[PDB]
């Protein structure tokens, strides 16, 4: 509890700022491929 | 016979909780131990022959 003769309101928890993802989806076919540049639909 | 040591085997150390922290449990379960013993002694293999 923290809590021994003096006490801290939570004040203490180092809130941090460090982020991660889950060794996410790998994509592999959206790149693949070539373009055609096209001016239309 | 020759008697030596056995160094006895592990025994856990506590995991204390946190209402324990602040308290003489803070410190946690003694670990105790007692040397074992092993002894060697020995036999006898004898022959006889005669001429």
């Amino acid at each position: 509890s923290s809590s021994v003769e003096v006490s801290s309101e939570s004040y203490e928890t180092i809130f941090s700022q460090r982020i991660i993802r889950d060794l996410q989806k790998e994509l592999v076919v959206g790149a693949l491929f070539e373009e055609l540049p096209m001016s239309s639909k | 016979i020759l008697t030596m040591l056995v160094e006895p085997d592990a025994g856990k150390a506590t995991w204390v909780a946190a209402s324990t922290y602040g308290t003489d449990t803070t410190t946690g379960e003694e670990v105790k131990g007692a040397l074992k013993e092993i002894h060697f002694s020995t036999y006898k293999l004898a022959a006889k022959s005669f001429i």
